């Protein structure tokens, strides 16, 4: 008799042959599509029923580590590579191409590639410096016969 | 006139010798006299006492109690983590049977402690060994190969122990004894006019 | 010869705790787990169920006052990953210039009086704003009724 | 407030010590070596000596945290030996007992 | 005994392969490499976070106990202590009246 | 003479509780440790701030429920989760406590950046073990 | 619950990938603690799991190692007087053989998450894998 699904409909619309032709977002989430999302976690919203329940929402959070444990979770340094950390000569073109500021340099950037505790951007850095110390003491190399830069 | 209040029986009471444990202690928590159904005793005894009650024993509280890992929870928190692990394959049924298929071992190691922080400086730390043997070498590489290495090859063994943790990371510092093999191994293949003045 | 080699299965973080909670039932000699296991602290009536879980929020929030007013004492961070949620949380602007930027950073935060202020005194000053900019003033403005967001605060 | 002024002072040099690390790296770096001109050796010996004492990273002393104790400090704890038997005779530190052998 | 052309070529090429120092230096010179090869010691978390911020801990506490969710047992005896001696009139002069002039 | 953490004999009339009546000798042979973490065991790190954080720890309870600790809290350290079991004394009402955890968890949550939970046994007055 | 029983209990969805699997041949876990009878538990809980899901395990104690120093008694003078500590550390190795990295990850999961208070794990994987392409064939 009261057959739910078996009947007349309204039949205003019709069957959805195209769906979801907009995407959802149309625009960024406004005030009103981003308040309503959190009513209906709201609805959905009951206490933890264990340390199970507790632990993953803790997760969720961020607030409890992930397992299995790994210690470098999050630690990505700029997604570098071991190449950009071992071979550093590059950055020594400006420098002179011989003579004993380059046979310093080596032994300065052979120690950056051997250090775990700075990032591309901080051994740069350590290059910079000497760039510009050597070039603002250019007379005084002039004196002993090394031209720099 | 103030009202104190009074505490309830221990649910202890309440509970059946057929009771469901597991979901009692469904992870781990500090001793609970008043959960605990059991007329447990610690404590060095005073001459003519028994050992001092399970009710405000502060030594059952410090102790790391097993109860939410029980035979019968294990068993059963076993059976559904068995969906998650895949099948190791049976045709490398021995060691030496794993060398022929898949001569490079890495070794890399994990740390768990207690504490704000998960970063353990050793974690960057990689190991490659392989063997000379599995290595396509004719005799002149083999020789150059061992001489380059120096004391990373082991003669005993015939296994080649490369170390990288110069990397801040893992995934770098691995990446980095992969190079370190492909180029002893092309290298030792190429011959330097050099070479002819041993 | 060659090996066959499975084919690696991935789930999600919380997965594996997931599948535990499942093995878990409820205890039937046991109060919600909201509330403290203790003959003591368990809520005896319906009215100590819930004046018990008002007593507790109301320490979290007078928690959240300390923390959300002395933000000095709760800013050194030593938990590596960084736990955002466990950080001190600041709602009033700290952009002073008067610019179409420094309404949008009122709008950010929901501010109401202060966003129309800084709105006006835009169309004061005749500084161009755009659309887009004065729909996300008008949709906080229409959201909340021309009324400063509901909050409690001593 | 911190212990006392000793504490004090030994927190600000370990604070400008930070600061100047990488200078006094750099500049050190040029003086430790036998391959650059000793004219240039000379004059980062004296751009190493402009710099701050406070950066001096050899003034910095390790004082007990909780009491500022200059000397009998432990450095895995960073407690005086005076403060250390007080947690450890009370069951307050993990794994501490008394050596009986 | 002595490094013959081809030992010496070979290490040559062995340090060019594991990225070590390839030329040959001095002693004095390998500092270079060891200065930028190790975080240097005022760079340690082990130094520049010696001391806990004590001033976090004296303030804060002070905080919570002005807002009676912190009762702090020392403090209310110094501060009963202040009380009476100020009536006995030992309290502490006004700065800039005091005994000398 | 020794002093150190023994509570000295008086005319039987003291009463000691467990904790209280071993000497320091005893210390992991009748009575455990009170905190446990990972960090004084061999080749492991952050001792300093284990212990440092631990006796912040002990003071801010104390101060969070004066006159309702019955004994020593146990601290216990799990993955970067804290855990604190006090036994404390039935004199506060019920709501009482409720405010007291919520206050006091979230409080040292967002100081050290880690979960912290309150567990607490609730005793009719303290445990004695022997009269000194 | 004697009547109440859930009915559909929800589980987590595990799809299987297109990317071949890691194969450990070794799996060393190094448990570490002050008390022997909480390794004694803990290697109960890990062998039994281990033999739930299918690992093969083997167990063995490490040695010992106890670290002693001596401190100073008195807070002032009174040097000959002296106090001794001690910290032991005890060693539980759990040698598991022929895992795949799926297996790997949930059982160190399931362990790690239920590691006692006190109690410090090491990992030390083992992986096997071929030998890189280039390295195959010989390129001059
Ligand atoms: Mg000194």
């Amino acid at each position: 008799r009261k057959y739910l699904f078996k009947g007349k409909r309204l039949s205003i619309f019709a069957d959805k042959a195209f769906a979801d032709e907009p995407p959802e977002p149309e625009a960024s989430p406004s005030l009103w599509e981003i308040e309503f999302a959190k009513q209906l976690a709201s609805v959905a919203d009951q206490p933890f029923e264990n340390g199970f329940e507790e632990m993953i929402q803790w997760t969720k959070e961020g607030k409890l580590w992930e397992f299995p444990v790994n210690n470098e979770a999050g630690l990505d340094d700029d997604g570098s590579e071991f190449h950009e950390h071992i071979f550093l000569d590059k950055y020594l073109e400006d420098f002179p191409k011989q003579g004993p500021i380059r046979l310093f340099m080596e032994l300065v950037t052979c120690g950056l590639s051997k250090n775990p505790y700075l990032s591309v951007k901080q051994k740069v850095e350590h290059i910079e410096w000497f760039r510009n110390y050597f070039n603002e003491k250019r007379d005084i190399l002039k004196e002993n016969n090394i031209a720099f830069t | 006139r103030p009202m104190r209040r009074k505490a309830l029986p221990p649910r202890t009471e309440k509970m059946d010798t057929d009771q469901d444990w597991p979901s009692v202690y469904p992870t781990a928590a500090p001793f609970k006299p008043s959960a605990v159904p059991l007329p447990v005793r610690m404590g060095y005894p005073v001459k003519k006492g028994v050992p001092m009650a399970k009710e405000g024993n502060l030594e059952l509280l410090k102790i790391p109690n097993f109860l939410h890992l029980t035979p019968v929870a294990i068993k059963r928190h076993c059976a559904a983590l068995k969906d998650f692990c895949t099948e190791w394959p049976a045709a490398l049924d021995s060691d030496e049977k794993c060398e022929e298929h898949f001569p490079v071992e890495i070794d890399t190691a994990d740390y768990v402690s207690s504490g704000p922080s998960i970063r353990n400086p050793k974690a960057r730390a990689v190991t490659l060994r392989v063997k000379l043997s599995s290595l396509n070498l004719d005799n002149h590489a083999k020789k150059k190969l061992i001489k380059l290495v120096g004391e990373r090859y082991c003669k005993a063994t015939d296994v080649l122990t490369i170390t990288t943790d110069r990397c801040p990371l893992k995934r770098q510092n691995y990446d980095y004894a992969v190079y370190l093999l492909t180029v002893l191994y092309h290298e030792s293949w190429k011959t330097e006019d050099w070479e002819n003045s041993k | 010869e060659e090996i066959v080699i499975p084919k690696k299965k991935t789930w999600d973080k919380v997965a594996v705790l997931q599948a535990l909670a499942s093995t878990v039932n409820r205890d039937p000699t046991a109060a919600p787990y909201v509330f403290h296991d203790d003959p003591y602290l368990i809520p005896t009536s319906a009215l100590e169920s819930r004046s018990f879980l008002l007593a507790k929020k109301s320490g979290e929030t007078a928690a959240k006052f300390i923390i959300n007013s002395y933000p000095k004492y709760f800013q050194k961070d030593i938990a590596e990953p960084h736990i955002p949620c466990l950080m001190p949380e600041y709602f009033e602007p700290q952009i002073e210039d008067v610019s179409e930027a420094a309404l949008e950073e009122r709008i950010r935060l929901r501010k109401v009086r202060a966003s129309v202020d800084m709105f006006d005194q835009l169309l004061q000053a005749g500084t161009t704003v755009s659309l887009e900019t004065t729909n996300s003033l008008l949709d906080l403005l229409c959201y909340y009724g021309d009324q400063e967001p509901p909050a409690d605060y001593p | 407030y911190y212990v006392d002024w000793r504490m004090l002072r030994d927190l600000k040099r370990r604070k400008m010590a930070y600061e100047y690390a990488d200078e006094r790296l750099r500049i050190n770096s040029l003086r430790k070596n036998t391959i650059l001109p000793k004219d240039l050796q000379e004059m980062a010996g004296d751009e190493i000596a402009a710099l701050p004492r406070d950066s001096c990273p050899v003034r910095i002393r390790n004082r007990c945290v909780m009491t500022s104790r200059p000397r009998g400090v432990k450095r895995r704890w960073r407690l005086s030996r005076i403060v250390f038997r007080h947690l450890a005779d009370h069951g307050l530190l993990s794994g501490v007992q008394r050596a009986i052998w | 005994s002595p490094l013959s052309e081809y030992a010496l070529r070979m290490s040559r090429l062995s340090a060019r392969i594991f990225g070590e120092v390839a030329r040959s230096t001095d002693s004095k010179s390998m500092k270079v490499v060891s200065l930028f090869s190790e975080q240097p010691l005022a760079k340690k978390k082990e130094t520049y976070d010696w001391y806990p911020n004590h001033n976090t801990y004296f303030a804060l506490m002070g905080n919570l106990r002005f807002l009676g969710l912190y009762r702090d047992e020392h403090q209310d005896f110094k501060d009963e202590q202040r009380r009476l001696k100020k009536l006995r009139g030992k309290g502490k002069p006004r700065k800039g009246e005091g005994k000398r002039a | 003479k020794n002093r150190a953490a023994r509570v000295r004999v008086a005319k039987g009339n003291k009463p000691v509780s467990y904790e209280e009546a071993h000497a320091p000798h005893y210390i992991a042979h009748r009575k455990g440790w009170l905190s446990l973490h990972t960090g004084n065991l061999d080749g492991e790190d952050h001792a300093a701030e284990r212990t440092l954080e631990d006796v912040f720890l002990r003071k801010f309870m104390m101060g969070t429920f004066p006159g309702c600790l019955a004994d020593q809290i146990v601290l216990k350290r799990r993955a970067n989760q804290v855990d604190i079991c006090a036994l404390v004394l039935r004199q506060l009402p019920a709501h009482k406590f409720y405010f007291l955890v919520g206050y006091s968890e979230t409080l040292l949550s967002h100081f050290y950046k880690c979960p912290v939970r309150l567990h607490l046994q609730t005793v009719p007055s303290k445990v004695v073990y022997k009269y000194i | 619950l004697h009547v109440d029983v859930p009915k559909d209990v929800t589980r987590p969805t595990i799809t299987t990938s297109d990317e071949p699997d890691t194969l450990y041949k070794r799996l060393s876990i190094l448990v570490k603690a002050h008390d022997r009878a909480v390794l004694d538990s803990y290697e109960y809980f890990a062998v039994l799991a281990a033999k739930e899901l299918g690992i093969s395990i083997k167990v063995h104690e490490p040695p010992r190692k106890i670290e002693r120093f001596t401190l100073l008694k008195s807070v002032h003078i009174f040097k000959k007087h002296r106090v001794q500590y001690e910290m032991r550390t005890l060693y539980r190795c759990l040698e598991l053989k022929h895992l795949t990295g799926s297996t790997a990850s949930v059982y160190l999961e399931y362990i790690q998450r239920n590691l006692p208070e006190g109690v410090a794990m090491e990992v030390t994987k083992t992986q096997i894998q071929q030998l890189p392409e280039h390295i195959k064939e010989p390129m001059w």
